[PDB]
């Protein structure tokens, strides 16, 4: 019967239903508009609830922050300036340079030497 | 048990932090809705070709001023 | 273009962001067990930001304790005893009386008077 | 002039009541007054609650009624 | 003899209600009559609608939602 | 050997029937933040809560004859 | 302008409250996801089938103890 | 003269890249030689992975996500 | 008139590029917790981030003779 | 006997580098020795950071390269 569930699927259904639940909110904070201080402590304290990781976190705010129907709503309720504290709440780590130019392609070059004590 | 220990298949890393220390790859497995951490030394080797997509979707340029 | 969204139209989308937000962490947060100070003080938080009214919120504890799934994975999660506090967080106005039966049957009737003055 | 609890009257008991003007009104008689008064039980409730429970008390109906 | 509305008589208030018999059944006292019979919720909900909320609004309590 | 009626430490919510027993006037008492209602002599609810009585009372008030 | 003021037609009542000094009841409206409070005075003759149908669902029985 | 790959060296370390040509390319220094060249991403990320990871992961820094 | 450089009281998080101009070195700076990063005089971010310095040079070491 | 660091000589200059052995080691010079010790870039770093900067900035590299 439907109701009859393993320990295990009990177990990922109430993941499922943490990650969706934390999805849910962060749609809804995103399109009434930019993050604040007030909204940034409720998602703390809800992420500690749903044991929701802090990278987990921040890819949801990116999905929100990407999510064009949400931004367009964000603009309608509380106009421009709806993004720039989910920007840096949704921050990630990424591959940072200049585009390669001659005058810019740099290295340290050396010629290598022996071993021990010499 | 974590990470690779789970015994699935990566499907893509989804995000990337070092505040361990050591930089670890937020890694979503094929069919399965639970991401977990994983060394990227261990993930490095084991997935190259997961690890290279990822750096390469988010290379951001920035320019000499002058 | 589905963007093109009216300022009604964004408004209603985001009370249906707001409302399935809220129903979404109820759902889960019932899922692991009962009720807790520190969940219904989150909740608290939430309805505020979300704009959920306290009866919106009651009624939404009740589908959530009504749903047998989500009772069922309590039950595997965290045992027993996963609905106690859940009932009385949405406690309802009901029509409460015994069945009747002639020593039941109870009315005062009296003998209606005249008026002003007398 | 003041009528009813106007008067200042200590109430003795309630003769009778009606609600046919719209509210439950009660035909109280006053200590010391052969003079009553329809007063509203909205009024007497509050100044005079065992005055108005006696009241409710000498009318209690218990129904018998066919299956 | 006739039984319930069909005695030809008004509504005055619901005195009880039950649904032992299979269905809910109200207990209705009729104005000019201290004899009250019983009648089915389904037909005193649409005869006598203003009766039947009264007599369930004057009886709301708050209680716990069960399991 | 547990508390019943006033003793309950409970706030009156609402009286929702009343009978006779041994001869006494007797009130099902609906207690504020409990879903168990239990008897309360008349007596007692006269004094401890006279506008609970009242209102039990008033809403169920019928006439031998109805006013015009 | 909201409850029926809002000119939509009442669907059901999803629940009451007389947290306000007065009986209040949470409409859910036809073709609407938006509910609001309308006074029980107000629904009791503008819906009275809606009003009945809320509370004969909600009826709940208490037998004397003994 | 055979370019990139081509020249059959082992790569060392990837100095630069830019997609200024319509396409990731990478400028690669290979061992033994002081004359780095451009070599496809497309072709590096098979041929020395390794080398194309270390390029980026020593290159990584926190920044904000773009509307 | 605003702030550029080691001026901006940010702490400095990675160096991402190095040129020559009118014959001195210069560091492309990636401050944290801001996007936008800027020039510093290689002996200025010698003295204050020496390990910034000597990680952005490590990690681009290369050999004229690879060794074994 | 203590080697590199251990011998508390203060740094004179590195005079060459190589990471054949899996890790950056430098050949260090030390003031008032002939004797020069290979040590780990890992200790040379914190130990004498000026002596390691001064050594990179001797070999600062810009590549030309085929378009």
């Amino acid at each position: 019967g439907p109701l009859d569930l393993s320990r295990d699927e009990c177990k990922r259904i109430l993941r499922k239903l943490e990650l969706e639940a934390y999805a849910g909110v962060i749609s809804a904070l995103r399109a009434q508009g930019d993050l604040t201080k007030e909204k940034k402590d409720l998602l703390g304290e809800l992420s500690k609830v749903l044991s929701i990781s802090t990278e987990r976190h921040r890819a949801e705010v990116r999905r929100a922050v990407n999510d064009e129907r949400l931004t367009t709503i964000a603009h309608n309720m509380s106009g421009p300036n709806s993004s720039s504290e989910w920007s840096i709440e949704g921050r990630r780590l990424v591959p940072l340079m200049p585009r390669l130019v001659p005058q810019t392609a740099f290295t340290v070059t050396a010629n290598a030497v022996a071993n021990a004590a010499i | 048990p974590r990470g690779f220990a789970r015994g699935l298949e990566p499907e893509r890393i989804i995000g990337a932090t070092d505040s361990s220390g050591e930089l670890m790859f937020l890694m979503k497995w094929k069919n399965s809705d639970e991401a977990d951490l994983v060394p990227a030394k261990e993930a490095n080797v084991k997935c190259p070709q997961v690890v290279i997509s990822f750096y390469e979707e988010r290379l951001t340029w920035h320019s000499y001023p002058s």
